[PDB]
This record gives C-alpha cells, sequence and structure tokens, in this order.
C-alpha cells in the first residue's frame, strides 16, 4: 500500500495548478 | 404482506392529506397555528424521505456529470483564472494582520 | 487547527421555515463549528 | 386576404373567376375558378371534385394544379 | 432524475387492454344525470 | 451530493460555482470583454470602448446568486438567423411553440409581448441557445421559471 | 402498567339506544335535522330501460351498440385532429403565397461556447401518460416538492 | 365447477401486496363484470367471444 | 480525469510562465 | 356432483385508474349507462359503462366510501362509509338531500330494497 500512499501524496496535498510548478511525478499503480 | 398494504393505505392517506392541506395554506383557507405546524412535520419528512432516495441514488448512479464535462468546466476555469492572474488565496499566515 | 487537521463534523441538524408558498430548509451547525466557519466566511470574502 | 389572393392566383394563371349567377352554397356565394367551383370561409377554401361531386376543403397549391387539370 | 422507477410488462398488457388514467371529469358538478 | 447552504461560507461556495457557469454561458471570450482587462476592470455594465460593446450580441450580464439576466442585441440577420438554428431543431408548423409562451398578464395588453412569431421565436431561440450553453447534469434551466 | 389507553380490541356492538327496540322510548328531545324533509318521494321516470322492457331489448344490443360507438369516437377525434391541423398550415401557406405574390406583384460569436447541443438527445425522455400507484413517487408528489421546496 | 381461476395483475407502481379485489359488479345484462381493487384501479372483464365448447372443453367426471 | 487534469493545467501554467519571464 | 353448465371465459379488457384510494364498492345503474364506485379516498367517481369516461366524482364523506347502491326504482344512489354516515345522493342534483345517521361505526355494506322505499 506505501506505493499509493506516495502516489495519492502527490495528488492530494500539492499547491494549486494556479500556481504553476512542475507536477509531482506520481508512480503507475 | 397484510401489514405492508395496510402501511402503504396509512402511508397514502397521510401524504394526500399533506398535499390537501397546504394548498389550504397556500390559498388562505386554514388560519390555524396547529394544522400548519403539524403539516410542515408531514412536509418535513416526506422532503427527507426523498433526500435520502436522492443521495442514495446518488452513489449508485454515480456523478451525473461526465468525465467530459468536468474537465471542460475545470479547464475553463484555469483558463480564466489564468488570464485574470489570479493568485491563490493562501492558508491564513500564522501572525496575519 | 480545524481547517489543518479535522475532516470529520458533528451532524447537522435540519429544519424547515414556514413561508406559507415554499419551505426554506433550515440547518444548525454545531457552536464550535459555526465559529470557524464564520471567520472562515469572512476571510475568504476579504481575500477574494 | 384571400378572397383577393385567389382573384390574383386565377388572374396569372389564366382561369375564369367570377361567382357564378346566383349560385350559392351554405348561403355563402359559390365561385367560379376554371371549371372548379369554390366558396371561401374563415381563411380557408373548399371545392369540389368530380371524385365525389360533393365540397371538400383545399389548399391553395393544388388548387391551381387541380384546375390546371381540369382547364387542360 | 425524475424520469420512472417502474414496469413496461404491465403496459405489454395495456396493448390488449383498454388502460386509462382519468383525473378529470368529463362534464361538471352542475351537469345534473339530465333529469 | 450537494452543499450544505446553511455553512457560514456557502454563500461563497454558491458564488464562486456560479460565476464558473457565468464562464459557460458568457463563454471566456465575451466573459473576459465583460470583465475588461485585469489591471482595469470595467464597473458595473460598462466596457473599455463602444468596439467591445458592439463586438459580441451579448451586452450586460448580471446574476443574483442563482439568478441571471442576460441581455442580447441582435441585428435582424443574426436573429434570424438564430431562429432557423433554433426551429431546426424544433420545427413547428402548428404554432405550437406561441400557446405555451409566458406573458405578464398583469400588465395591460399592449405591454405584454406581441403575438408575432418572429419576436416569439427569438425568444425561444435563445432560451434554446442558452439553455444549451450549460450542463442538464449542472443545472435545470427551465421555460416554466424562466 | 398504563392500560386506559387501549384500543377497540374487544368487538363494537349496539341496538339498544334511545328508540331501539321499543318505538315510546324516543325522548321529546330530537335533532334539528330529524324534522321531516323531502317528503315527496322522487321516482323513475316510465320507460327508463325497466328491467323486463330491457330484457325484451335484448339487453346485450343496447351496450353492444355503444362499446362500437367507442370505436367510432376515437376515429372521431383523428379527423377532428386533422381538421385542426391543416387549417392553421394552410395559414402558412397563404402567408407563404402572399410572400411570393408580393415579389410576382412587383413584376405586375457562439463557437467559443465549451458546451452545446445537449437537447440532442433528450427527445427520448418525454414523460409517459400513466398512473404512478405511489404516492411519494406519483408525478404529483415530485411536482408538488420541487414547487414548495425552495 | 370451477371452470377459470384469473389472478389479478396490480397495476404499475403498486405493491404486490395490493393484488386484492375489494368489490365487484356485473353489469344488468350479465356481460360486463366489474371488479374494485386494492390497487386503485377498476377492471373490467368480458365473455371471450369467440370460446365454444369444443374450444374449452367439459367432460361428465362425477 | 480531474486528477490528470489538474496534472496538464500546472505545467501549461508552468511553461507559459516560463516562457514570459 | 352433476354436469356443468358450459361458461364461456372471461378476459380482461379495460382497467380505469383514477382513485387515490382503494375502490371499495361498485354498483351498476339500473339502466345499465353507468356504474357508481367509492373508494377509500373518500369520493365518489361515476364512469361510463361502455367506454370508461370518468363522468363525475362526488365527494362529501369525510373518510372512506365503503358501500354505494344505486336505487332501482328512484333517481338515488347511496352510500356509506367509515365516517358512519349514510348518504342519498339525489341524482337530478348531485347532492346529498338526506343523512341516516343511527350507526355507532363503520357502515360496511348497504342494500336498498327491491320494492319498498327501505334501505
Amino acid at each position: 500500500v506505501q506505493l499509493e500512499l506516495e502516489n495519492l501524496m502527490a495528488l492530494q496535498n500539492t499547491e494549486s495548478a494556479l500556481k504553476g510548478g512542475l507536477n509531482t511525478p506520481l508512480h503507475e499503480s | 404482506n397484510m401489514i405492508l398494504r395496510y402501511v402503504k393505505a396509512k402511508a397514502d392517506w397521510w401524504t394526500n392529506s399533506a398535499h390537501y392541506n397546504r394548498e389550504r395554506v397556500r390559498r388562505g383557507a386554514t388560519v390555524d397555528k396547529t394544522v400548519c405546524k403539524k403539516n410542515l412535520g408531514r412536509l418535513t419528512r416526506l422532503y427527507l424521505k426523498s433526500e435520502q432516495e436522492r443521495q442514495h441514488n446518488y452513489l449508485k448512479d454515480g456523478p451525473y456529470i461526465s468525465a467530459e464535462e468536468a474537465v471542460a468546466i475545470y479547464t475553463t476555469t484555469v483558463h480564466w483564472l489564468e488570464s485574470r492572474r489570479f493568485s491563490p488565496i493562501p492558508f491564513p499566515p500564522l501572525s496575519y494582520k | 487547527r480545524h481547517m489543518l487537521t479535522q475532516r470529520a463534523f458533528k451532524e447537522v441538524g435540519i429544519e424547515f421555515m414556514d413561508l406559507y408558498t415554499h419551505l426554506i430548509p433550515v440547518y444548525d451547525i454545531e457552536p464550535l463549528e459555526k465559529v470557524t466557519d464564520a471567520y472562515l466566511d469572512q476571510y475568504l470574502w476579504y481575500e477574494a | 386576404s384571400l378572397k383577393e389572393i385567389i382573384e390574383y392566383t386565377a388572374g396569372k394563371n389564366g382561369f375564369t373567376y367570377h361567382p357564378q349567377k346566383d349560385r350559392y352554397k351554405d348561403g355563402r356565394q359559390v365561385f367560379w375558378f376554371g371549371a372548379l367551383s369554390i366558396y371561401l370561409d374563415s381563411e380557408m377554401v373548399y371545392v369540389m371534385d368530380p371524385i365525389e361531386f360533393v365540397w371538400r376543403p383545399s389548399g391553395l397549391n393544388e388548387l391551381i394544379q387541380m384546375a390546371q387539370g381540369a382547364q387542360g | 432524475e425524475d424520469k420512472k422507477y417502474y414496469a413496461t410488462a404491465l403496459e405489454v398488457y395495456g396493448e390488449g387492454v383498454e388502460t386509462l388514467v382519468q383525473e378529470e371529469d368529463a362534464q361538471p358538478l352542475t351537469e345534473p344525470i339530465v333529469k | 451530493f450537494g452543499i450544505i447552504r446553511g455553512l457560514q461560507f456557502a454563500s461563497f461556495i454558491v458564488q464562486f460555482y456560479g460565476l464558473v457557469l457565468d464562464l459557460l454561458v458568457l463563454g471566456l471570450r465575451r466573459a473576459s470583454e465583460i470583465a475588461g482587462p485585469p489591471q482595469c476592470p470595467n464597473e458595473f455594465l460598462q466596457f473599455q470602448d463602444v468596439a467591445t460593446e458592439i463586438g459580441h450580441p451579448i451586452r450586460l450580464y448580471c446574476r443574483y446568486i442563482d439568478r441571471v439576466w442576460i441581455m442580447f442585441r441582435f441585428s435582424a440577420d443574426e436573429a434570424r438567423d438564430l431562429i432557423q438554428r433554433y426551429l431546426t431543431e424544433h420545427p413547428d408548423p402548428n404554432n405550437e411553440n406561441i400557446v405555451g409562451y409566458n406573458n405578464k398578464k398583469c400588465w395591460p395588453r399592449d405591454a405584454r409581448m406581441r403575438l408575432m412569431k418572429h419576436d416569439v421565436n427569438l425568444g425561444r431561440a435563445v432560451f434554446w441557445d442558452i439553455k444549451n450553453r450549460l450542463p442538464r447534469s449542472i443545472t435545470t434551466v427551465e421555460w416554466e421559471n424562466s | 402498567m398504563t392500560t386506559a389507553h387501549r384500543p377497540t380490541f374487544h368487538p363494537a356492538r349496539g341496538g339498544t339506544a334511545r328508540g331501539e327496540g321499543d318505538l315510546s322510548k324516543l325522548s321529546n328531545q330530537y335533532s334539528s335535522k330529524d324534522m321531516p324533509s323531502h317528503t315527496k318521494m322522487k321516482y323513475r321516470q316510465t320507460g327508463q330501460e325497466t328491467e323486463a322492457d330491457l330484457r325484451k331489448k335484448d339487453l346485450r344490443r343496447e351496450l353492444e351498440d355503444k362499446e362500437r360507438n367507442a370505436i367510432r369516437e376515437k376515429r372521431a377525434r383523428d379527423s377532428a385532429s386533422s381538421s385542426s391541423s391543416h387549417s392553421k398550415r394552410q395559414r402558412m401557406d397563404q402567408i407563404a403565397a402572399e410572400s411570393a405574390a408580393s415579389v410576382d406583384a412587383d413584376e405586375a460569436w457562439d463557437d467559443d461556447v465549451v458546451f452545446k447541443n445537449c437537447a440532442k438527445g433528450v427527445e427520448e425522455r418525454k414523460k409517459e401518460v400513466t398512473f404512478i400507484n405511489d404516492a411519494i413517487r406519483s408525478e404529483f408528489h415530485k411536482k408538488f416538492m420541487d414547487k414548495y421546496i425552495k | 365447477f370451477c371452470f377459470q381461476k384469473i389472478q389479478t395483475k396490480p397495476q404499475p407502481g403498486s405493491i404486490e401486496s395490493e393484488a386484492g379485489i375489494y368489490a365487484s359488479c356485473f353489469d344488468k345484462t350479465g356481460l360486463r363484470l366489474i371488479t374494485a381493487e386494492a390497487d386503485k384501479t377498476i377492471k373490467m372483464y368480458k365473455e371471450d367471444d369467440e370460446a365454444t365448447e369444443e374450444s374449452h372443453p367439459i367432460v361428465w367426471r362425477p | 480525469a480531474l486528477y490528470i487534469a489538474d496534472r496538464k493545467a500546472r505545467e501549461e501554467v508552468e511553461t507559459r510562465a516560463q516562457l514570459e519571464r | 356432483m352433476m354436469k356443468p353448465k358450459w361458461h364461456a371465459p372471461w378476459k380482461l379488457y379495460r382497467v380505469a385508474s383514477g382513485h387515490t384510494g382503494w375502490v371499495r364498492a361498485v354498483d351498476v345503474e339500473p339502466g345499465n349507462q353507468w356504474f357508481a364506485s367509492g373508494g377509500a379516498d373518500r369520493i365518489i367517481k361515476i364512469w361510463d359503462l361502455a367506454s370508461g369516461q370518468l363522468k363525475l366524482s362526488l365527494t362529501g364523506h369525510i373518510s372512506s366510501v365503503r358501500a354505494v347502491k344505486v336505487s332501482p326504482r328512484h333517481p338515488f344512489l347511496f352510500s356509506g362509509g367509515e365516517d358512519k354516515q349514510v348518504k342519498c345522493w339525489d341524482l337530478e342534483y348531485n347532492k346529498v338531500i338526506r343523512h341516516y345517521h343511527g350507526h355507532l361505526s363503520a357502515v360496511q355494506a348497504l342494500s336498498v330494497h327491491p320494492s319498498l322505499d327501505v334501505l
């Protein structure tokens, strides 16, 4: 489950898209 | 099965009298506060009885908005707020003035 | 601390307000939560 | 209005259009329209045809065509 | 979303029988079963 | 499903989600004309110039919470165009479309909307157009309540 | 235990009130509606399709006739539907003819919207004319609660 | 002899508990049976015009 | 669908910013 | 047993709907033109016999109508209900001309005497 925990923390706790910045990378689940 | 029939007869009478009394309260053919306060109770239940249906059906029927529409409106606000240079609202700082 | 660290809230009571042509739904939020929503409501509208 | 339209329509088609001498249907005056018998009311047109020799409603376009057949 | 919850197979017998829904009266209350 | 309107901040949620549908019905092109440039926004119903005012048929817009007023200005050509677009979908040789029209019978007979099928079909046409600009899954704009 | 607030588990009975079992047991106080009223009795007229004359009238025939007339009644409404449609349709033909005759008498912006055509599919969803036997899900109740909750 | 056993169907949206018949009448000819139902409908029954003894036979069977 | 739109939108904004500044 | 007389099958051919409560009573007019029907919606509905069209709905019981009889000799319809009322409806006016009061609980049935003026 730790793989998907790390995956969704890149989806949840990012700053907003309107700020720009590089995307967090994700993993294939 | 016998019980269920009588519960539906009591039910139908109970809701049908809620409708009739509310038309009286709308038209003004009743000036008794207890009838109005009674009828509001019935209608509050009849609302929730249908709202519980609506909330259950949502999880059963899924998102009524398509993923197409949802990304359409999402991208539309990004293109708007980008062109407006909207700086997003920060979390209240620890020592905000 | 609430906005950072909680996402499960006490149940909201509901009531209706009896304008004779149409009922308006009325909700009572728990008092400890209203003070947080009310600050946030004030904060959101000022910043926006 | 429909009365003057039918006269105008007969006129551009070269059909005869004039009242029958004291012929009536339902008390309203019966007209010649080429070989056809016509009466008007309520922005509608009525006709007799030799399929039945009685009165039916009609639309102006096929009325022209029916007379265009009957004139031949 | 409002549309329906209920069966058609009963309406398939409604191909063979006069199903009627009749929420209004063919004559007014003053029309008095002609005396 | 849906938001509890009795939350203190529910007004902000409804107003912001309302703005999202203002963008839908205006489109970002006309929305950004009506809003003007973000350095010097237009004030209510005003424009930077007559050119931007003329350049689209939507001249005015406001939304009061969940109630919207749009003002359309049309030349006769683009009005009749829209009528044909609408009647291509919902044709009516029977005059069915004029007898279902809402009329302010409280006002006198000359202040009630004309019987003219052109004007009636134009209103139907913009309503049909507007009703298509935003998803029926989000909101149910409807003839009897408009 | 509470027991006075009981329903009728026991059967109801009667037949022993004032003036029952003996006509002298009516008290001289009588109710306001017990006044004499409607004292001339009405009767049905002669020839009302009385039973024996109806039987002679091989009574199935009079009902059979009216059932057949109900079939004829359906087709009559189709004719009236044809009559109403063609007259206003001809009025379009009149205004079309008038328009062409006027010429012969002389001879004598939305592409930005991200959604479109959502109506192009809803004609399958027209409401059928049927009686849903469920007071909380009848069309009336759905219409009612939308009117009143606002 | 019980020659027919109809089972009535509740009209749409009614529960299977509502199949019941509460009243019935014959018309005065005796050829239309009118029945009054727990499903809030009125159902009417008619002799099958095309039936005949050899289509629906009865033997003797005492 | 919304998570990938979040991905796409964020880097589109960044690149259009990076091309400007 | 002994030899049945043969009888044709009966088939369903019409379903009139429009009562909002259980239809508790039915009776047919002597001339066979129409039939009345009372129900648990406290309303008496008069229907055309041949076409099923609802002529008239007569309202006036306080609760469920569950007896209904059309008089064979009079222009009257009699009805009784769970409200203990028994009512004479004058069909020449569509109005309740008479009440019969004495029942202590719900009227279950009524029958109109074939040759006396007795209910």
